[PDB]
């Protein structure tokens, strides 16, 4: 009956009850009491939600939707739940007392979501994606209040070089146009390298391997080594000739470098020693796909089927010089092989482990500006500016959907009210004056976190990309409507 | 005291002080336990009177040095 | 229905009271004139100490409030190595004055922001108030008064006069005066329950547990040569009993 | 290693002190104190291997016996012998010695020293109160919470006199009266609480001093701990 | 002295305005009036809040 619809709103309010004060850079710290006697003092919103034990089944749905948004973007996780949670609060008397059909409310949120995205596109401002100084104040949102605040000047050069290298316009109307066509997963994958310095860290383009030379006496300088990839290693599949026969098939082109995926026996090391080629074993399978793209040697299973089309061109240096008490290998060159490898150097492993997660979240926000070449005002300015446009479009609808459409404007003002509750001022006094400043102020009036007095954002210059604001309101409607789709809950296998 | 099971640890302090008399000098164990028990009775009136136990402990250190010099 | 956004500042009011309960435990335990409390949990071993870190590790506290205070004593001991009780007294008392401002409407973030402003301003007065001490070796007379500060706290002040020359001469003897560094692990600690604590003395060398027992050994040997001998001077037998 | 009964009569005629059952960790430090290198074979023994030591005498106790390597020219080592009658006397003394070594350790590392007995807390609480009132450069609402921080620093001098039964308000007014005369003159005079007499005292003459590194991290450390306690609005019970 | 400041805080509390902001504006205004060498009386306005 109607009891299950009430429990859906109550479960959504209980999940958002914890993150009420967790929204914004001023979010405070929470204490989670574990049954084993442990506590978690971290203020991270999405990190606490995974340890929260919930009863009502709709609470688990909010955890799965927050996990998906956490992987795509680093921030805005608690923004979606609070925005979607306040919609059910304003629509609670409309669904019960007013006896409004739930699909009408769901259909009204679908039409309001389309009008909300149009307002976001109007309030957006153009931004230069090629400006290196403009990206400093943007990515800084994921930089400041962290250990990387001192090296932030050097961290900006590491993120911009990785995104601009793997992006391809390829604009046309034939097959469809990806904007900059960025791939974070395969190309931007970062491998931590111990030792070195953070200031001298540079962006390498190629494949890097930490394995050393497997032979005691070998030339440490090779002019142009040619990468040769193979699947089956060198070993017994006569036993001495079988290993030599597999080597003669590779030596047909007389390569100066040999790279083996698996280990290499000592019998094959003596045959390849006279050929003037280095032997490299212990190569992972996942990295074999990236080596073929930075080299061009065709991956072949059987050695006898190895093609002669392989080339060792675009190889920067063979230098094996020891760095950090470990022999490295640098394949980086002066050209872009449709990929890059970010080498993070530092003074310890604990520093590199913190820069790892921080750099991945910094580049995720960096792509957010690259995908959508527009910025939206932060600090509750975007959430309040949309609510102003909702009151004007509500008068021209002239239908039954007008009542649930006006309830959206009340939920849009909860995000800027959240920052005021953490500011310490009067929420009613500030929201009344802030709403009137957007009409004649061209939505340039935001909220200052440090001070707490309402001021314009033209001075401080606080801006956030549009794709975060678009995915925040798009997921919130999908999360709020999904909770209204289930009107009954049953138990049992 | 070795055959008796002491529960409250406050009594164990007097039992451990009694064993010190038996190990070294071997005599006077009755003088140590009885005298230490009376010092708490005369100090009960000082605590109830409002005198802090800090000056009570400091007073015994001054009275102990005056007694050892007269022996 | 019933859109509320209810009135908070429940909870912590009890945690502030829970902080006052833990504060009173370490309140009388601070200072040389304080009281010495006995804490024995399950080990049947009587132990009396005023150290704030030791008191918290010997008790199992289910209240989550004292858990963070317990972690503060571990950070000060591994770095500063002192002031374990003083920090606890400052955290509990600060919550008392900050709790009265809760009913007034003072926001807790500004309370935290007001502490960072006072902390930065305290560093300016801290640089002028501090006094630099010279590295000269004539400060041994001045080190006697400094060493008594930590000693008078944990004892009845009668033992401090005995341990005053021991603690002072312990650091200067092992460590010659240079840049170098200091290591407290090189100083051995021997525990003996026989003699009284008033008769203790300082040991410049090293002491061992099991010594040789022979009736004709001399009592005192002056200017003796020490020679390490690794060979067995006792008869040996086959691995199998024979 | 052990000693056979045959060598007992041999070492007695030459008055050679013999030892057995030596700790392995203790013998590693004997090379630094004595100077002699460990000799694995007597056939390779050299006359320069013999070290130098002072008077060596063994205490006579039925249960155990001790050996004193003490009185050396350059021992470069020390040993703190803890004695006590009871079990709790050994734990209390061990805690007082380890607390004293770490307090003196900060004197050689850090050349800065601060006087104790509440001299720093009273002077800091009075300075921070009159500093913001003259400048007025922070905020009107922020200075409300700053007053709570200044009043929280005066609990230490009030706690020292509370255990002894002294009036914390009486000793507080006596210190403030002496600080008013020091602000008029251009000289520098430190005031502190004397627990024995009950009046004020000069911490330089009395000799009460506290480490700089300990007190520097005490204010900053207690700031973050006391702040995080007020940042949690709701106790979160989950996981089961 | 602190017991006499509850009356201006009680009047503003019923109006809804923050009693902490009105307390700071009055104390800051009285300090500037002494240095200006004049006599200006200050009071709590419940409607506006200043």
């Amino acid at each position: 009956g109607r009891q299950a619809q009430i429990s859906n709103i109550t479960a959504a309010k209980a999940v958002a009850d914890v993150i009420r004060t967790c929204l914004g850079p001023k979010a405070m710290l929470k204490m989670l009491l574990d049954p084993m006697g442990g506590l978690v003092l971290t203020n991270d919103g999405h990190a606490i939600l995974r340890e929260i034990d919930v009863a009502h089944p709709a609470a688990k749905s909010m955890l799965e939707l927050s996990r998906t948004q956490d992987e795509e973007v680093g921030d805005g996780t608690t923004t979606v739940i609070i925005l979607a949670g306040e919609i059910l609060a304003q629509c609670a008397p409309y669904l019960i007392e007013k006896n409004i059909h739930p699909v009408i409310i769901i259909q009204a949120l679908k039409k309001a979501l389309t009008d909300a995205l149009e307002v976001i596109k109007q309030v957006s401002k153009p931004v230069d994606v090629e400006n290196d100084a403009a990206m400093k104040k943007l990515i800084q949102a994921s930089i400041g209040t962290k250990y990387v605040i001192h090296w932030s000047e050097k961290m900006c050069e590491l993120a911009l070089d990785a995104v601009k290298t793997v992006r391809k316009d390829l604009g046309q109307t034939v097959e469809g146009e990806p904007n900059f066509e960025i791939d974070i997963k395969r190309y931007v994958r970062v491998e931590k390298i111990p030792g070195g310095d953070v200031l001298d860290s540079r962006v390498l383009k190629g494949v890097l391997l930490n394995k050393d030379v497997v032979h005691p006496k070998m030339s440490r300088h090779i002019e142009n080594p040619r990468v040769v990839l193979l699947d089956c290693p060198l070993e017994y599949k006569i036993e001495e000739e079988q290993v030599q026969l597999m080597c003669e098939q590779i030596l047909a082109v007389r390569p100066t470098l040999v790279i083996t995926e698996k280990g290499v026996s000592d019998l094959a090391q003596h045959y390849l020693l006279k050929g003037g080629c280095s032997v490299l074993r212990r190569v992972k399978k996942s990295d074999n796909n990236r080596i073929a793209r930075v080299t061009g040697a065709t991956i072949v299973n059987r050695v006898e089927d190895l093609k002669e089309s392989d080339v060792g061109t675009n190889c920067g240096l063979f230098k094996v010089e020891m760095i950090g008490d470990e022999y490295f290998s640098f394949l980086d060159n002066c050209k872009e092989p449709k990929a890059c490898t970010i080498m993070l150097r530092g003074g310890s492993k604990d520093i590199l482990n913190e820069i790892d997660r921080n750099l991945q979240d910094a580049m995720a926000v960096a792509r957010n500006v690259m995908l959508s070449p527009s910025l939206s005002p932060g600090g509750g300015a975007t959430e309040m500016a949309v609510s102003v446009k909702l009151a004007e479009k509500a008068k021209q609808l002239e239908g039954i959907q007008q009542w649930p459409y006006q309830a959206v404007a009340d939920a849009m003002e909860c995000i800027p009210r959240t920052l005021i509750q953490n500011a310490g001022g009067d929420p009613i006094r500030l929201l009344s004056q802030l709403r009137a400043k957007h009409a004649q102020g061209n939505f340039t009036t935001g909220i200052d976190g440090d001070k707490g007095k309402i001021v314009d954002m033209v001075s401080y210059g606080i801006w956030e990309p549009e794709v975060i604001k678009q995915q925040s309101v798009k997921t919130a409607i999908e999360s709020a409507c999904l909770l209204l789709r289930v009107d009954d809950i049953v138990s049992g296998v | 005291l070795r055959e008796l099971d002491i529960v409250h640890p406050a009594v164990k302090v007097l039992v451990m002080a009694t064993e010190q008399q038996k190990i070294d000098m071997g005599d006077g164990t009755n003088l140590v336990m009885i005298l230490a028990g009376e010092l708490l009775n005369v100090s009960e009136k000082l605590i109830s009177m409002g005198l802090s136990a800090v000056e009570i402990i400091q007073g015994y250190n001054m009275a102990r040095k005056f007694t050892l010099k007269e022996l | 229905p019933k859109a509320e956004s209810l009135r908070r500042d429940a909870a912590l009011k009890v945690n502030v009271t829970s902080a006052e309960g833990l504060q009173s435990v370490l309140e009388t335990n601070l200072g040389p004139k304080g009281t010495l409390k006995m804490l024995v949990d399950g080990a049947g071993n009587i132990k009396l100490t005023k150290d704030g870190k030791v008191l918290l590790t010997e008790m199992q506290i289910q209240s989550p409030t004292a858990v963070l205070i317990a972690r503060a004593a571990a950070a000060q001991d591994e770095i500063t190595g002192d002031g374990t009780t003083t920090v606890v007294c400052l955290v509990g008392e600060l919550l008392r004055q900050a709790h009265r401002f809760i009913q007034e409407g003072v926001h807790p973030r500004i309370i935290t922001d007001g502490f960072e402003i006072a902390r930065k301003e305290s560093m300016k007065f801290l640089d002028e108030f501090k006094i630099s001490k010279t590295n000269l070796s004539n400060d041994r007379e001045f080190l006697l008064q400094v060493a008594r500060s930590s000693l008078l706290t944990k004892v009845d002040a009668d033992l401090t006069e005995v341990l005053t020359p021991i603690v002072t001469d312990a650091v200067l003897s092992v460590y010659d005066a240079q840049a170098d560094n200091l290591d407290l692990h090189m100083v051995e600690i021997m525990q003996m329950q026989h003699l009284s604590p008033k008769d203790t003395t300082f040991i410049k060398g090293l002491v061992l547990d099991h010594g040789g027992r022979h009736p004709d050994m001399p009592t005192r040997v002056k200017n003796a040569y020490v020679l390490i001998l690794n060979v067995s001077l006792e008869y040996e037998k086959t691995e199998v009993n024979s | 290693k052990g000693i056979d009964p045959m060598s007992l009569d041999v070492f007695a005629k030459h008055n050679i002190l013999a030892l057995r059952r030596a700790k392995r960790r203790n013998m590693e430090r004997l090379q630094l104190v004595t100077g002699g290198e460990a000799q694995n074979s007597v056939e390779d023994l050299s006359p320069q291997i013999l070290g130098f030591s002072g008077l060596v005498y063994q205490e006579t106790i039925g249960e155990e016996k001790f050996t004193y390597v003490t009185e050396n020219t350059d021992p470069k080592s020390c040993t703190i012998l803890i004695k006590g009658s009871t079990h709790y006397a050994l734990a209390q003394t061990k805690d007082a010695v380890r607390d004293g070594l770490r307090a003196v350790a900060n004197v050689l590392k850090d050349k800065n020293i601060i006087p104790g007995a509440g001299a720093f807390y009273i002077a800091l609480s009075r300075y921070l109160r009159s500093a913001n009132m003259n400048k007025l450069g922070a905020k009107g609402k922020t200075k409300t919470g700053i007053e709570a921080f200044a009043e929280a620093l005066l609990v230490i001098p009030k706690t020292l006199v509370k255990n002894s039964g002294f009036d914390p308000l009486d000793v507080l007014a006596m210190v403030e009266d002496e600080l008013d005369d020091a602000q008029d003159s251009d000289e520098t005079r430190y005031v502190g609480v004397d627990l024995n007499i009950g009046d004020s005292c000069d911490p330089t003459i009395e000799g009460i001093w506290d480490s700089y590194r300990v007190l520097r991290n005490a204010i900053t450390g207690a700031t973050g701990i006391a702040s995080n306690l007020l940042l949690c609005d709701e106790l979160l019970r989950a996981g089961r």
